[PDB]
RNA sequence: GUCCGACUUUAUGUCGCGCACUGGUUUUCAACCGGAUCUUUCCUUCUGGCUAACCUGUACUCCUUGUGGGUGCAGGCGAACC
């Protein structure tokens, strides 16, 4: 504490702290590639999406707005971007 | 077609580079169909420590998109043709001085033509295949400055030994020393 | 953590990523993105909803990263920027809503105070937009004329 | 509202020194803070600091060595004529043998002795000793 | 401190805290001076030869005396990786 | 170099205060201030003066065969100045 690095703190401590409070502030969110069982189109969605995102081919929602991040639908399969 | 791909007064060394560009143009399916619309702005040579050399091609810059699209392939083929000389695809940008309080009005100098912005763009384009993910500046006790650049661990394999040549190029261009570090 | 018109001290916000340039994984074209922005605006959408749509349904992190211009700037280049800026318009919408609620029931004093707060905020934002000449220098907010702008 | 950023920087330095630490994290990191800390380095009251680019006004990490005992800004940057420099040194510095009134002249931000050497004076920034 | 002739006039140069570089008051009745014995090849504490660290009363009262001693001993090659410079 | 304090009616040889005045001050030194220069690095620039000055080359070389040194006329350096 008396002597301590701030330029290179442990990455565990980096994930520990709040966003806007790291050395350089970087978002904790990320994007996802979701596939709906309907068609083979891959849709790029946001982790903390705010809208009932649907594939352009079919009127099926892939996410759901939530106080925090998106709650995906039942049978859609995603891969982190 | 040596002269067309270079919009500057001829120089014997750069003619060889243009000829190498023609030899690159010899291969059809990927090195053509985009490489025709190419130019130059007096490529220059920077000495590197240990006898190494860094050739720096100077794009006109309204077309850095095409050079960026082509750069990786052109770099490795040119290194194959050009031994011991590392090739760097730098931009050329007009650095303007400030209107001094006693000077006369010219026009609002856009910030993109300023020393700091131009140097940031030069250092960002000193290495295309990687991206700058952090910038640290340490002022030593003795009164000299160092500008650490933190680069992506991903895609570091392209720049394996070009780090020292990058340091030499930046030092020659500016005099502002620089140390490259890759975070874990 | 100021909360100009209340005692709040929050700092809930968004941290713009360090890298200004385009994300590596994005495959869309800047021209296509600008066309999408134009179409969304022609649908009758404010820039904020345009940014939300581009962030959710598509890989657009933010317009300035991909195109190089901001959403309102892109709209203004094509001449779709609304005559009243979006935040001020929403402030007038809220003010007219509270005034409607007041004139439909007099005794509610808390909403009267909230209307005072909203009108103060409207005056501040109007002063700012007037000193930048976005609005004409004769532009003012009046209680009777707010409905026409909202309607 | 952060009005005088240099005030926040020097206050953080003082707090992180009185508690005995060897490092400080100054958030806003303007030019004036950089020049102030550079003068302190030149005279040794500080160690080896560092600018952390944010694209967002940056930040600074300052290394100390306990040699300093107090920074401090004169928040109204009073116009200091070359005659009033001695007055400020008497009122602020603890002894004539050391201490430095860091003041901003038309020739840059300099310690009071250097400004008196150039025979130029301007506004006063702060004091270190 | 130094007379113009170059002769010292100070009564005594005070010790300084080996962890915070702050001087040790004459009546600082909380500060300590630790001695750590030098060790030869076969683990015999060589007598009369050691290394001294003057910890101030301030850090001791604060509660960081042991941490500072950990770091200070690690720097001079006494303890192996007991203290990490990055918390 | 200059020299003066211990040697006392005097000094130098001597004991050096480590030079009481004045220089080499590129002896490395170290600064403490400037000035000009190269950066894609401008300091308001011309328009005639005046061309001050030699990137002028016309007649040419005073003198050791030596660009040290010049008598000098159309281009042509303007911060040396109106
Ligand atoms: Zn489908």
């Amino acid at each position: 504490v008396l002597v301590q690095d701030l330029l290179h703190p442990t990455a565990a401590s980096e994930a520990r702290k709040h966003k806007l409070k790291t050395l350089v502030q970087s978002p904790r969110s990320h994007f996802l590639d979701v596939k709906c069982p309907g068609c083979l189109n891959i849709t790029t969605v946001f982790s903390h999406a705010q809208t009932a995102v649907t594939c352009e081919s079919c009127s099926t929602v892939l996410c759901t707005p939530t106080g925090g991040k998106a709650k995906l639908s039942e049978g859609t399969s995603f891969r982190r971007k | 077609p040596q002269a067309k791909i270079l919009s500057q007064a001829p120089t014997e060394l750069e003619l060889q580079v243009a000829q190498a560009f023609i030899d690159l143009e010899n291969n059809s399916p990927e090195l053509k169909a985009d490489l025709r619309a190419l130019q130059f702005k007096s490529i220059r040579e920077i000495e590197v420590a240990g006898g190494k050399k860094a050739l720096a091609v100077f794009v006109p810059v309204p077309s850095l998109a095409a050079y960026h699209k082509v750069q990786i392939k052109l770099t490795r083929e040119l290194e194959k043709k050009f031994q011991d000389r590392h090739v760097i695809f730098l931009a050329e940008r007009r650095i303007l001085p400030k209107p001094s309080r006693k000077s006369r009005q010219t026009q609002k100098r856009p910030r993109s033509r300023t020393l700091t912005a131009v140097h940031d763009k030069i250092l960002e384009d000193l290495v295309f295949p990687t991206e700058i993910v952090g910038k640290r500046v340490r002022y030593l006790v003795g009164g000299n400055k160092i500008q650490k650049i933190l680069l992506n661990s991903k895609d570091v394999q392209h720049i394996d030994n070009k780090l020292e040549s990058f340091q030499a190029v930046y030092n020659k261009l500016t005099g502002k020393q620089i140390v490259f570090e890759i975070p874990s | 953590m100021g909360r100009m018109h209340s005692k709040g001290k929050g700092m809930s916000s968004s941290a713009i990523p360090y890298s200004r340039n385009a994300p590596a994984w994005f495959k869309g074209s800047s021209d296509g993105v600008v066309e999408q922005i134009i179409k969304y605006a022609r649908k009758g959408l404010t820039p904020s909803q345009i940014g939300v749509l581009l962030r959710d349904a598509h890989g657009v992190t933010q317009a300035k990263v991909i195109t190089g211009n901001k959403i309102l700037r892109i709209l203004k280049s094509n001449g779709l920027a609304p005559e009243i800026p979006e935040d001020l318009y929403f402030l007038i919408k809220k003010a007219v809503s509270v005034r409607k609620h007041l004139e439909r029931n007099r005794k509610d004093k808390d909403a009267k105070f909230r209307l005072i707060l909203i009108e103060s905020r409207i005056h501040r934002l109007a002063r700012y937009y007037r000193t930048v000449s976005v609005l004409p220098p004769n532009w003012k907010y009046e209680s009777a004329t707010a409905s026409a702008l909202v309607n | 509202t952060r009005t005088s950023v240099l005030a926040d920087a020097l206050n953080a330095i003082n707090n992180a020194e009185k508690t005995g630490k060897r490092q400080v994290l100054i958030r806003p990191s303007s030019k004036v803070i950089i020049k102030f800390l550079q003068v302190m380095q030149k005279h040794g009251y500080i160690g080896e600091f560092e600018y952390i680019d944010d694209h967002r006004s940056g930040k600074i990490v300052v290394q100390l060595n306990g040699r300093l005992n107090k920074c401090g800004v004169i928040s109204p940057r009073f116009n200091v004529k070359i005659a009033d420099v001695e007055k400020w040194t008497a009122n602020l510095l603890p002894a004539r043998q050391f201490g430095y009134v860091i003041l901003t002249t038309s020739a840059g931000i300099m310690d009071h002795e250097e400004a008196h050497r150039k025979h130029v004076s301007g506004k006063i920034l702060g004091f270190v000793y | 401190m130094e007379n113009d002739k170059g002769q010292l006039v100070e009564l005594y140069v005070p010790r300084k805290c080996s962890a915070t570089n702050r001087i040790i008051k004459a009546k600082d009745h909380s500060s300590v001076q630790i001695n750590i014995a030098q060790v030869d090849e076969e683990g015999r504490a060589i007598p009369g030869e050691y290394v001294t660290y003057a910890l101030s009363g301030y850090i001791r009262a604060r509660g960081e005396a042991d941490d500072s001693l950990n770091r200070l001993a690690q720097q001079d090659g006494l303890l192996k990786n007991v203290w990490s410079y990055s918390r």
